[PDB]
């Protein structure tokens, strides 16, 4: 997912 | 009384309400009410989120599963969460939202339409029964993790890592409920019916902003529109 992917883990 | 480890230990991963209003409602600032309410609804979202991210075994667990979890309960985290505010709200002539306003039955009984009206009165009933079977913090807590859990183990990768945080959630719920609600009723089995309850509103709550959707009403950017694709 985008704010699953880049919003969970990714900051 | 003694209280379950996972209960205590869950007990600290929970925020403060406070700060919740603090975040929630500085995030705002930069029709009106609407588009205001469905940021006010994906800041919720994401905070309970950093609920999950900070949570137990679920942080150990791989990326894909992570996803996956969230993308099955997502909403009834969010409609439960709404539920337990008017638990600790007791009131039955309003709601009591996030931020920390109040709106009236009567005001959505005549401005909301024939769904959220519907979802919202839904809602309250279910409110009612918890109110009934004293839901406290330590279940309601409890509650929360077990819902994050509540997938078949053929969709994930991590097998046996689940399976236990399941077993481990229900009979931490059995024990602190037999424990200390030695009253008459099964409150283990009770609640768990107020969550597949949870799990009918959450879909109806799905089909609203799903409708809402079709006809171009939900902001751009809006997260649970995100969710509610896949
Ligand atoms: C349990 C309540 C469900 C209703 C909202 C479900 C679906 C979506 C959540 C997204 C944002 C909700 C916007 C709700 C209402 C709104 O903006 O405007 C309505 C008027 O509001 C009032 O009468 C008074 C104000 C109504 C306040 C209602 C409180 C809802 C707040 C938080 C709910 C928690 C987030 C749950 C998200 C879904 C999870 C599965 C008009 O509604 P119509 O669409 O024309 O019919």
């Amino acid at each position: 997912a985008q704010a699953l992917a880049a919003l969970l883990a990714k900051a | 009384s003694n209280v379950p480890e996972l209960m205590l230990q869950l007990l600290q991963l929970e925020p403060d309400e406070d700060q919740v209003r603090a975040r929630i409602l500085g995030c705002l600032q930069e029709p009106a009410a609407f588009g205001l309410l469905c940021r006010m609804a994906d800041q919720t979202f994401i905070s309970i989120v950093d609920w999950a991210r900070r949570c137990m075994v679920f942080k150990e667990l791989e990326v894909a599963d992570q996803m996956t979890l969230l993308q099955n309960c997502w909403s009834e985290l969010l409609v439960f969460d709404h539920i337990y505010r008017q638990v600790q709200h007791g009131k039955e002539g309003s709601i009591l939202l996030v931020t920390g306003q109040e709106v009236e039955l009567t005001t959505v009984a005549t401005q909301a339409g024939s769904l959220l009206h519907s979802l919202v009165l839904r809602a309250q009933e279910l409110v009612l029964q918890l109110l009934a079977l004293q839901l406290d913090r330590q279940e309601f807590v409890c509650l929360k993790f077990i819902i994050l859990f509540s997938l078949d183990l053929k969709f994930l990768n991590n097998h046996i890592l689940v399976k236990d945080a399941q077993e481990k959630a229900n009979a931490a719920l059995l024990d602190y409920t037999l424990c200390h609600y030695p009253h008459c009723g099964d409150k283990f089995q009770q609640l768990l019916l107020c969550l597949v309850e949870v799990r009918a509103l959450s879909m109806q709550a799905k089909e609203y902003l799903y409708h809402k959707h079709l006809g171009n009403e939900m902001p751009r950017n809006n997260l649970l529109i995100e969710m509610l694709q896949a």
